[PDB]
RNA sequence: UCGCCCAUCAC
RNA sequence: UCGCCCAUCAC
């Protein structure tokens, strides 16, 4: 009964005689992609009252959910590939896109093949199980080479093991200064200790129990503890790609800038709860602690983007929108945090078309 | 139809909350639209709380109600974001509201917010 | 040193190599493209491109039996499983700039990177989907004269059938390339030809059947016609 | 404590090999989703690790870079037969180089192990 | 949206952007490693990295207008003045495998941390000992193309003269950051200027005198040719 | 009170 | 969120 193409909608009898005909006026490859997949656009929900107007009820579509989408508009359909309409259409294409008919499908067929760049895949359960393996035995590196580390150290601090429980911090202290003798408070103040735990280290500033590692001994040291640092880094590449891989349901936070993304807004909120409670004037800056530190320290240059930095409109927009971007891509992530927390309905490309709108005006005004 | 107005006020008060910000505007501390209310929240410095019922999507004001009984704080809406930006003082609209230091409406932020606990029951 | 001569087959050629030995070719169809990455040699005012029976698996039923071979210069044709264009790009040259090829594939990067080919190689059209849901290209295709299928799936010969309902004409062929181990690789694999044996010749006549061995492993081609 | 030093450097020498294999346990299972022919054939833990570290997706695979990693001829002359006609599955671009992130780090853990043979050496 | 370019000299490159101002770039001597944390882009079968001009003195004289530079592919060069070497990672960039570098150094441990990066950049050479004394490394330097001078010692004339006594041939270059505060503290910088440039014009010729500003503050670069 | 080279972390 | 100084005490 109807088939389409590259430019149109077309109805036929069952002698092959045509109906009804209607033509695009978007960009097609989206109407088209809508179509094959068998979702309803307005030039055939025209079409089809056209022929109810014109009284004709036989209609039998080329794709299942097609007159799935016909029959909940109300129409009794069914459904048949190779029927007269697909036939008629798909024999004849000089009737429906004109002389130059190979370079028209040519033109929108590499549009939506470029649209049709998925995200989505059958086998991505096995690869959050290899993930959460790894990050269990990347875990336990950590732990194993921190072991090595702590009781190679207890050679020139035995205290130290016995004083900081925490293993990320015994790394960046080797990492930054790593000699015994070249610690004071206010490097102990950025290295995260508590003020009760600062006069211990000091306290036995020459007098620890230790002997001497050498100048050359905590090189070798050093070098193991900046091994672990990549392996940190490894850990986090992790426990970013553990919801990278579980988010093939995709939120509307994803779905509206990247999944890298919206695993580390919710890792640096702590909960989608808590990113649903922050406003457009923090996620702007959210993961940005190091540029805060700095800033409430000295009332100096403030924080210009946070964990949104890594998207395309901000790290390839000029410098000089790279702010004005920024709160108004905060306030739609804000939203969408909010749509995924409160509503579970699915928008992100409404949010996409209203932030556009915004990025349009960007490139306009300047 | 809004969500967030979680419970039903009779003909009273919310014209007396608009009123409250009125003779706020030139003699007290506020702060103004959703994200400064949000500030005003999270730092404890609101005493009183404002949602319009006209905000749409709604998923922007949303999250408040939670957000600011979690931090015990009296919160009421009215009817529309234009009329509360222009008591607010801006000329363009407001979501939301908060009073941080009600000047001359000290008393009448008070009656709110005893008046409002007596209905949410 | 090297030769070019023709072959039994329009549009195909042969080349001769620095020994003396016959290896089989096409005409490239835009002169100084590399096209999958393969030996390209100039003659007489045109260039000349090596059919590799390992990569363009096509190429070594060629040498181990086919003579069923439906393609002509000018005339229409759907490729199911088009990759990077390592097989298509051969009936490309065959095909010239009057015929059409239609190139189906799922796997989006493997599809990226002939985009950059077919900027060029504009008698080819490039079409992200599933071979095994060809409604979801049903208007981006004409009806056509043959069929060829390299997309090797679990049930892939219900995808040459319900795509030569869709788009093969009256009396038009269909071709395909099977590979045993994605429909089983517990059995023999002539058991596994056996089942594509008795379902083509559930909607077809059948009129070739080949064995890739030694270029490929566990690999038949065969060749049919649509009523 | 010249001598204990060392000995912490032994001891982190068999721990570091220790790790290394347990990273290629994870490594060897985890790329085999990609490409499963592969682990059979190339046995050489670091020749395995170098491998996915300069690859990463299967289609990278080329014998320019397979004899600049060193490989043999006879080598060379498989691999590339199986890439043609892998029975694996898919990793997107976005997935693969998380597995290639892991075959870089193991590659630092490598040259670790050096940094401790070279530290007893003086 | 960025492109990479050629600049007005051999071996330098720019790149343009998002915001669309040039910005100094090389091409990367050993692809994939970082020094600094640098803004990089990967290119087609190649890989840039960029310079920041506030981090180097020399970075920021090439986008003042410095015209006369010497350090180009295949050359031979002597510097004095490197500690860890973010300077000598882009000269490694600019002289490729072709040429050869020696890096001296006088404070004894901030040297120590490109003794690994050297083992990817082997056409780098860094050397411990006072800048001032050439004879301390004499066994393990030869004859160069251009000497640099920017450890701007109170003795860097000196510097710069015995090692050209030295090491630099005949016809050969010479660049110094004369860092005019820790010569004589006592008057207007360009009386330090001025006898930096009447003594070095008792040995060399003086090609071209540069002022950092308005990018930077009392600081200038000198480059010279010995006969 | 100031200058330069240089790592690392960040905007 | 981070820093300094007087008096007194110790190796």
């Amino acid at each position: 009964f109807i088939s389409e193409n590259v430019r149109g909608i077309y109805a036929f009898d069952e002698n092959g005689n045509l109906i009804e005909k209607r033509y695009f006026t978007d960009k097609p490859e989206k109407v088209l992609d809508q179509l094959l997949k068998g979702e309803i656009t307005k030039d055939l929900e025209e079409l089809l009252n056209s022929l109810k107007e014109k009284g004709y009820d036989e209609f039998v579509f080329e794709h299942p959910e097609l007159s799935r989408r016909a029959k909940e508009l109300g129409f009794s359909a069914t459904t048949e590939f190779p029927n007269i309409a697909g036939e008629r259409l798909r024999s004849n294409p000089e009737e429906f896109l004109g002389e130059n008919w190979f370079e028209e499908y040519y033109k929108v067929g590499v549009a939506l093949t470029r649209m049709r760049i998925q995200e989505q895949s059958g086998a991505r359960d096995k690869m959050v199980i290899q993930a959460i393996e790894a990050l269990d035995d990347v875990d336990k590196v950590i732990n194993l080479l921190v072991a090595r580390l702590r009781e190679w150290y207890s050679l020139h601090f035995p205290e130290l093991d016995e004083l900081l429980p925490k293993h990320p911090q015994y790394v960046a202290f080797v990492k930054t200064v790593g000699h015994r003798d070249n610690i004071n408070e206010e490097v102990l103040r950025e290295l995260g200790l508590s003020e009760e735990k600062i006069k211990k280290i000091l306290e036995a500033k020459e007098k620890t129990m230790g002997a001497w590692m050498d100048q050359t001994d905590i090189e070798v040291v050093r070098q193991l503890a900046e091994e672990i640092d990549r392996l940190y880094q490894l850990r986090k590449k992790l426990e970013d790609y553990i919801d990278r891989a579980m988010d093939d349901v995709a939120p509307n936070l994803k779905a509206l800038v990247g999944a890298k993304l919206a695993a580390r807004l919710i890792s640096l909120a702590g909960g989608l709860r808590e990113l649903a409670m922050m406003p457009s004037s923090t996620i702007q800056v959210l993961g940005a602690e190091k540029a805060l530190f700095r800033h409430l320290r000295t009332g100096a240059k403030p924080p210009k983007h946070g964990v949104i930095y890594q998207y395309p409109a901000i790290n390839r927009s000029p410098w000089w929108q790279r702010g004005k971007i920024a709160r108004a891509l905060a306030g739609k992530l804000a939203i969408a945090a909010r749509v995924d927390y409160f509503s579970g309905e699915y928008i992100a490309e409404e949010l996409k078309k209203e932030l556009e709108a915004r990025i349009r005006e960007i490139k306009e005004k300047y | 139809k809004p969500s967030y107005v979680k419970f039903e006020v009779p003909k009273e008060l919310a014209e007396k909350a608009l009123q409250a910000v009125e003779i706020a505007r030139d003699t007290g501390k506020i702060r103004k639209g959703t994200n400064e209310t949000t500030k005003a929240v999270e730092r404890g410095q609101a005493k009183l709380v404002i949602i319009a019922e006209d905000v749409d999507p709604e998923e922007i004001v949303a999250h408040l109600p939670p957000l600011c009984e979690e931090k015990e704080i009296p919160y009421i809406y009215v009817p529309s974001k234009k009329e509360l930006g222009a008591a607010a003082g801006i000329e363009v609209a407001a979501a939301s509201v908060a009073i941080i230091e009600p000047g001359k409406a000290r008393d009448l932020v008070e009656e709110i917010a005893m008046k409002v606990k007596e209905l949410m029951k | 040193m090297v030769e070019v001569k023709k072959h039994k087959f329009p549009g195909v050629y042969v080349v001769i190599d620095d020994d003396g030995s016959e290896k089989i070719a096409t005409k490239n169809l835009v002169p100084g493209q590399r096209v999958y990455g393969e030996r390209v040699i100039k003659w007489e005012g045109e260039e000349y491109r090596i059919w590799n029976p390992h990569r363009s698996k096509l190429g070594a039923a060629i040498v181990n039996g086919l003579k069923n071979f439906p393609i002509k210069p000018g005339k229409s044709v759907l490729y199911l499983g088009i990759a990077s264009g390592t097989t298509a790009s051969h009936v490309s040259d065959i095909v010239g700039w009057e015929g059409k090829i239609y190139g189906i594939e799922f796997s989006p990067r493997v599809l990226r990177e002939l985009v950059p080919i077919v900027e060029e190689r504009r008698n080819i059209i490039p079409i992200l989907g599933d071979a095994t849901k060809p409604e979801e290209y049903r208007a981006l295709v004409t009806k056509v004269d043959v069929i060829f299928e390299d997309v090797a799936q679990p049930t892939q010969a219900k995808i040459l059938i319900d795509n030569a309902k869709a788009y093969l004409k009256r009396g038009g062929y269909g071709m395909i390339a099977v590979k045993s181990r994605s429909i089983d690789v517990t059995k023999e694999p002539e058991q596994v030809f056996k089942e594509v044996e008795r379902e083509l010749s559930e909607y077809f006549e059948v009129i070739e059947r080949l064995n890739l061995e030694p270029y490929e492993k566990d690999h038949a081609l065969f060749v049919v016609r649509k009523p």
